[PDB]
């Protein structure tokens, strides 16, 4: 639903 | 004999890749000389995400935030900027693996190869195509933002995609390496929506060659015109294809001597009655991710 | 999420490709430490090839009617040695860009990269299953011997593959880096063919556990099928048996999923009694199955919960 930017934490 | 989707030899761009860290926040740069791209929202935390003042975050960061690692080796950062939706970090050391390359901001319908990376490590390497709508089909998970998409041409690498974000249909976006988005994509974790897809018709074409290179030469038959074949063409939700198409399967025309115009008449037959459990090159649909020189590239056997 | 046919990170093997010419021949080495591995069929003229005693062939070869070259650099050679079909030249510099590594036989139905070269150049890198007859389908163009297939754990490179030979049937054949033959195939010029090809059943149901994750579910049923009922319509199909080992590495997407194995089995029988239809799973009109269980949890990396 919602974009993701691809970052982990 | 036989025909694979191959990705280029990733071992020049494996030397570039480096793990950017802001705080928490983790993800993979590209080292090339004395500086380290690598996409601008590493500056975010998780509740920063949902529109992001980018100019505000980095003036609140300095060189001693941003930890950058090249496998074991720790290399310190001595300057920062931001291009578009890039981070510039200047470090005190010159990649000594730098291959000569160039940035080059790609046309919709052209391949390159991915190398997924996750921690500054490279994971694994795959073909793509910027599809007609600035999206690419990618496989990313968490972690892969900073990833790069590249072709080789001839001695010199090709950097044309960095690795940002994935759409709710499951699709990927990203920049060129001058940080611009492919597409009408923001780097914020909003409800952003792909446009209309469409099949690459050229790039099919190209594929019907390399299946009759390939003694494939069953869907061979009928002439049709420009225009008559492009009616059929949008019917499908084909691209249409314009002379200049047309042009660039010179080459291979020439090599198999099947005239473009006859290779479309082949195609608007497979259009309309269907492979009717048929296969080409091993696949029971119509390939769109394989660019005349990327046929040549596999059926010639060039090497880098 | 989305889902692709990765291979491995090709750069730890570019820097062991070598060119080896002997005579009017030229293929791929491998050069790791002060050893280059390449196919022995690099020493037989065609006449030899008819009939190779590679013992008898070797002993009567110099050091120096072997050309190795790294890129630019004439590598010497020092020494040369046969294990089974791989020729061992031993060279008087060591590989500095030898990566750790190990060489490994791996089991029909696993998977592996190609880093497909000629003249000791890389041209490009593919993923490919070992096929249950023992055959590879790779993309390989004459000049292409010597090529290796790999996996990559860590920083570790398992060697599984050498590149040898074209069947009839555009297919290929090889040995491990030890130099045994991949099947019942010899490195001499007699007739020889593959034996008949069965589709790796348990590498499409790692296959239908991906669609599933990454959003596909029109071809799942209400219904479940035995492991005997499922079997006698993979005969019908020329899908290989699958066995509780199958279904036990399987679990992992299984539990992942919450569609029991013998679920998935069930699909894949109305998959191979029906067809699609015109609808598509994961970008092809087919039943894949050249991605493992291993190969689909890489891609997927989904949680077990206990």
């Amino acid at each position: 639903k919602l974009a993701q930017l691809q970052v982990a934490y | 004999s036989g025909f694979r989707k191959m990705a280029f030899p990733s071992g020049k761009v494996e030397g570039c890749m480096v793990q950017v860290t802001c705080g928490t926040t983790t993800l993979n740069g590209l080292w090339l000389d004395d500086v380290v791209y690598c996409p601008r929202h590493v500056i975010c935390t998780s509740e920063d995400m949902l529109n992001p003042n980018y100019e505000d975050l980095l003036i609140r960061k300095s060189n001693h935030n941003f930890l950058v690692q090249a496998g074991n080796v720790q290399l310190r950062v001595i300057g920062h900027s931001m291009q578009n939706c890039v981070l510039k970090l200047k470090v005190d050391t010159a990649n000594p693996k730098t291959p000569k390359y160039k940035f080059v901001r790609i046309q919709p319908g052209q391949t390159f190869s991915v190398l997924a990376c996750y921690n500054g490590s490279p994971s694994g390497v795959y073909q793509c195509a910027m599809r007609p709508n600035f999206t690419i089909k990618g496989s990313f998970l968490n972690g892969s933002s900073g990833s790069v998409g590249f072709n080789i041409d001839y001695d010199c690498v090709s950097f044309c995609y960095m690795h940002h974000m994935e759409l709710p249909t499951g699709v990927h976006a990203g920049t060129d390496l001058e940080g611009n988005f492919y597409g009408p994509f923001v780097d914020r974790q909003t409800a952003q929506a792909a446009g209309t897809d469409t099949t690459i018709t050229v790039n099919v074409l190209a594929w019907l060659y390399a299946a009759v290179i390939n003694g494939d030469r069953w869907f061979l038959n009928f002439t049709t015109t420009l225009n008559d074949f492009n009616l059929v063409a949008m019917k499908y939700n084909y691209e249409p294809l314009t002379q200049d198409h047309v042009d660039i399967l010179g080459p291979l025309s020439a090599q198999t001597g099947i005239a473009v115009l006859d290779m479309c008449a082949s195609l608007k037959e497979l259009l309309q009655n269907g492979m009717n459990g048929r296969t080409i090159l091993g696949s029971a649909l119509l390939e769109d991710e394989f660019t005349p020189f990327d046929v040549v590239r596999q059926c010639s056997g060039v090497t880098f």
